[PDB]
């Protein structure tokens, strides 16, 4: 039911992986 | 109650989550909906495939960028009506909180 990889989201994920907090 | 659960029966949901998990073992299938009586913004996408190595905080960041929330405003994310620790891994959260159909149901609010 329309569950696929979003190319509009992957850059955000790779951005977040570097963005550590506390 | 979730709208996604009202739209699709258990059979369809379980089939979808099993298929997803078998196709992308590194990704986590997330349903993310807005609190019914909340105030802040709601978007179009509720179906997410978020990396298992991501932390909760990083995911919160991701959805803030997705909805373009203003940097002064709060956003509170609930899982099973509780607030998960920001430093927790998504894989841990999933193993602990995944629904019977194999999806992870996430709610969010502007006020809480």
């Amino acid at each position: 039911l329309q569950f696929e990889i979003d190319d509009e989201m992957e850059p955000l994920y790779n951005q977040a992986k570097q963005m550590r907090y506390g | 109650r979730s709208q996604f659960k009202d739209d699709f029966s258990f059979e369809k949901r379980k089939t979808e989550s099993q298929r997803i998990r078998e196709k992308y073992p590194d990704r986590i299938p997330v349903i993310c909906e807005k609190v019914d009586k909340s105030d802040i913004a709601a978007i179009d996408k509720k179906k997410y495939l978020v990396p298992s190595d991501l932390t909760v905080g990083q995911f919160v960041y991701v959805i803030r960028k997705r909805i373009k929330l203003s940097p002064e405003k709060a956003i509170f994310i609930f899982i099973d009506e509780i607030l998960p620790p920001t430093a927790a891994l998504m894989s841990t959260i999933y193993e602990e909180h995944k629904s019977e159909d194999g999806f992870l149901y996430i709610t969010y609010s502007g006020e809480n």
